[PDB]
């Protein structure tokens, strides 16, 4: 194929820009493979904080009581200890506050569920026979 | 024994040695023995089938043929390994054909099922652990040992791509033992994580199939067939699930059911002979050979001609000898012409891997419409026949009435002569993408070759892309040897007298 081109498992050469354009330019779908188009995009440095609008803030700037981010979640409830509250974080087993908002944890040997408040019990004798 | 093509039994004190099956073993790959119902199971890779018999070889039945998933996706092509579980009433085996699989069938032939179908290319070894109901298998191409639960739903790796060509596997306590062809060795490791690994011994020849001998590897359970074979007339086999039994008939008998009863009707062919007890039916040449073949002695009667010919040859009225393959092949091979007698050839039946012609001749099924007059009556390539033909499970048919393996569809070679095996508009779809664990793709065309085909010295896909970059392909750290051609070979083949 040309240097400008991309090669498909069906044996077709296509202009490289086509890749991950979501058009099925190659009927094999090699042109739109998930592992070809996926990327580690949601990241920001350890020095920083990340906000719902797609913007990242230096930890000193966070909780300055001033809008850094469109959604204001740097400030929205910053410094409040939600796990001291009861109606919010209505959670099964253990509640751990974080600098803004809360997170939840299950007891050892238990498992935590996609609602991120429910706890479950592993069937260890199928999960890990070892 | 594959050189003699026989099955033998002996006592563990070496005192007595006996041959149990000596006939119709084309390519027997593996053997299993059942201690509960007192049975012998084995696999054949030329008839592409699974057989059951009694420990003395007095009766035989064929329990599986064709395809295991009803979809025809997998099918008996290279069945290598076998293992038994009586408490669940299951027989497990593995196949290393184009579509490798592990499948289980019930000891009476029921509930044919596929257990493993992915990340599997050369499953030479299969075993079961009865202490916790686990199934272990080894792959020689992917170089792994894996274990699952008997349904196949959870998978774990003892070794994850570090074993060069294992062949056989066995388990005891926290330890697993396996045989390795490429380093010609026997090794033991820990069955959950592969820890604590050592080479027990190394050999000059190929190690082949390993077992652990101790009572607990054949656990105790009650035999459902114990009382008078459960009333069965010929064969009694454990039902799927392990509770209860099923009565069945040998392979040249018809099974039928009646009120609280089962019946076996002998339906065996010309060129075969039936015994008075309705026990078995045997080849005609056996009928009078000096060896009692029926248990009742019904064949080797005194009212017989003189046996001029050697044991196993076929004898003509003149007192002349011909190989049994001569019999009913549509050409006269014996002076009498008894070789082609109407009485013998009418109601004659061929082997399971053959097709029959109007002149009562047998040819391999692949010859059936190969555009050659393999049958002198031309009955194989009758255009009406090749047009009306329906081909057996797991292969694909073409407009010219010719059939080829399903794998041969959608690749680069016009296997049917006509290009009907490669409809381009179908082949270029996502349905034919190469398996990302076991296959390699060639940049110029829509053909997949197995990963072992790459850098083997051959143009396996017609753009030669599989042999270009071989300086970059490393050999396996142990078990392989490297050649100045930038090729890797098994280390068993170094210093073997062949190029
Ligand atoms: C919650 O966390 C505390 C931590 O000390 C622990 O003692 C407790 O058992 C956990 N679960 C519940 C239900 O409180
Ligand atoms: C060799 O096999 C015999 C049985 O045939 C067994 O009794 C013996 O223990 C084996 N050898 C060793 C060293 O265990
Ligand atoms: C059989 O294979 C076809 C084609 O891949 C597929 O659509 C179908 O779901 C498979 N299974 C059955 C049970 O038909
Ligand atoms: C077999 O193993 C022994 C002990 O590890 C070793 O000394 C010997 O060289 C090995 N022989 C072969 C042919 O691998
Ligand atoms: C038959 O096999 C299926 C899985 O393929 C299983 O769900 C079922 O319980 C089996 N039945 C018997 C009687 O073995
Ligand atoms: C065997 O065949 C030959 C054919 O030339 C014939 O002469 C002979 O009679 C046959 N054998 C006997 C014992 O008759
Ligand atoms: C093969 O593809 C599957 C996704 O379909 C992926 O989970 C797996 O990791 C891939 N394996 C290899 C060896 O690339
Ligand atoms: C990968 O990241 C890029 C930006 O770097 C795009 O956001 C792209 O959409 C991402 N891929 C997926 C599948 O989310
Ligand atoms: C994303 O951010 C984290 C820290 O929050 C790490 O630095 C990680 O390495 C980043 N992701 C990538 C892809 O570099
Ligand atoms: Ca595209
Ligand atoms: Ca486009
Ligand atoms: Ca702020
Ligand atoms: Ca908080
Ligand atoms: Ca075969
Ligand atoms: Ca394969
Ligand atoms: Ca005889
Ligand atoms: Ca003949
Ligand atoms: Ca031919
Ligand atoms: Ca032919
Ligand atoms: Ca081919
Ligand atoms: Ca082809
Ligand atoms: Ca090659
Ligand atoms: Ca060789
Ligand atoms: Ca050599």
């Amino acid at each position: 194929c040309r240097d400008d081109q991309f090669t498909c498992q069906n044996g077709q050469c296509i202009t490289k820009l086509y890749v991950c354009d979501e058009d099925n330019d190659c009927g094999d779908g090699s042109d739109e493979q998930e592992h070809l188009c996926h990327t580690p995009e949601p990241t920001c440095p350890p020095h920083q904080f990340r906000c719902d609008n797609g913007h990242c803030i230096e930890m000193g700037t966070v909780c300055n009581h001033v809008d850094d981010c469109s959604d204001n979640s740097d400030e929205k409830g910053c410094g409040i200890n939600e796990c001291q509250d009861s109606s919010i974080s209505h959670c099964d087993h253990n509640c751990t506050d974080t600098i803004t908002s809360f997170y939840c944890s299950c007891l050892p040997g238990y498992k935590l569920m996609s609602d991120k408040r429910t706890c479950v019990d592993i069937d260890e004798c199928k999960e890990t026979p070892q | 024994d594959a050189e003699k093509q026989i099955i033998e039994r002996m006592f563990l004190n070496k005192t007595n040695q006996e041959t149990i099956i000596s006939h119709r073993l084309r390519r027997a790959e593996s053997l299993a023995v059942d201690w509960v119902s007192r049975k012998l199971y084995w696999l054949d890779a030329i008839l592409d089938c699974l057989f059951v018999s009694d420990l003395e070889g007095r009766q035989r039945k064929m329990l599986a043929q064709h395809c295991v998933d009803a979809n025809n996706t997998f099918c008996f092509e290279n069945p290598r390994g076998i293992v038994l579980h009586p408490q669940r009433g299951y027989v497990y085996w593995a196949d290393w054909g184009d579509h490798a699989y592990i499948a289980r069938i019930g000891m009476d032939g029921t509930n044919k099922t596929v257990i493993i179908s992915t990340k599997i290319e050369w499953p030479n070894a299969i075993t079961i652990d009865y202490t916790n109901d686990l199934l272990y298998w080894a792959d020689a191409h992917l170089g792994y040992i894996e274990f699952s639960d008997l349904e196949g739903h959870h998978r774990h790796t003892v070794y994850d791509g570090t074993l060069p060509h294992p062949f056989a596997l066995t388990i005891f306590e926290d330890t697993v033992f396996w045989t390795d062809w490429n380093t010609r060795t026997v090794e033991k490791g820990n069955k959950y994580d592969g820890s604590g690994r050592v080479v027990l011994v190394n050999t000059t020849h190929k190690p082949f199939d390993i077992h652990v001998l101790h009572p607990y590897r054949q656990p105790i359970m009650s035999n459902p067939c114990a009382t008078n074979n459960g009333g069965c007339s010929h064969l009694c086999l454990i039902k799927a699930g392990g509770r209860g039994f099923t009565c069945e008939c040998p392979d040249d008998f018809q099974t039928v059911q009646l009120r609280d009863r089962t019946l076996c009707m002998p339906m065996c062919s010309s060129t075969q002979f039936l015994c008075g007890n309705n026990e078995k039916c045997i080849p005609i040449w056996w009928k009078c050979d000096g060896q009692k073949d029926c248990s009742d002695g019904s064949d080797e009667s005194d009212l017989c001609p003189h046996r001029f010919c050697r044991l196993g040859q076929f004898q003509c009225r003149d007192g002349n000898c011909t190989s049994p393959q001569a019999l009913c092949n549509a050409r006269q091979d014996c002076a009498d012409g008894s070789d082609e007698d109407r009485v013998l050839c009418e109601h004659h039946r061929c082997e399971a891997n053959e097709w029959q012609c109007a002149n009562k001749r047998c040819i391999p099924e692949y010859w059936q419409c190969d555009s050659v007059d393999d049958c002198l009556d031309n009955s194989d390539e009758d255009p009406s026949h090749c047009a009306s033909r329906t081909c057996r499970p797991g292969q694909f048919k073409c407009n010219n009435g010719r059939c080829i393996p399903q794998s041969w569809k959608c690749d680069v070679d016009n296997d049917c002569g006509d290009y009907s095996d490669e409809p381009i508009h179908e082949c270029m779809t996502a349905a034919y993408n190469c398996d990302n664990h076991t296959e390699f793709s060639c940049k110029t065309n829509y053909r997949c070759i197995p990963q072992w085909a790459v850098c083997n010295g051959f143009d396996d896909c017609r753009d030669n892309s599989d042999e270009q970059g071989c300086e970059s392909v490393p050999c396996h750290p142990s078990g392989d040897f490297r050649c100045g051609n930038h090729h890797c070979i098994p280390l068993r083949w170094k210093c073997d007298g062949i190029d």
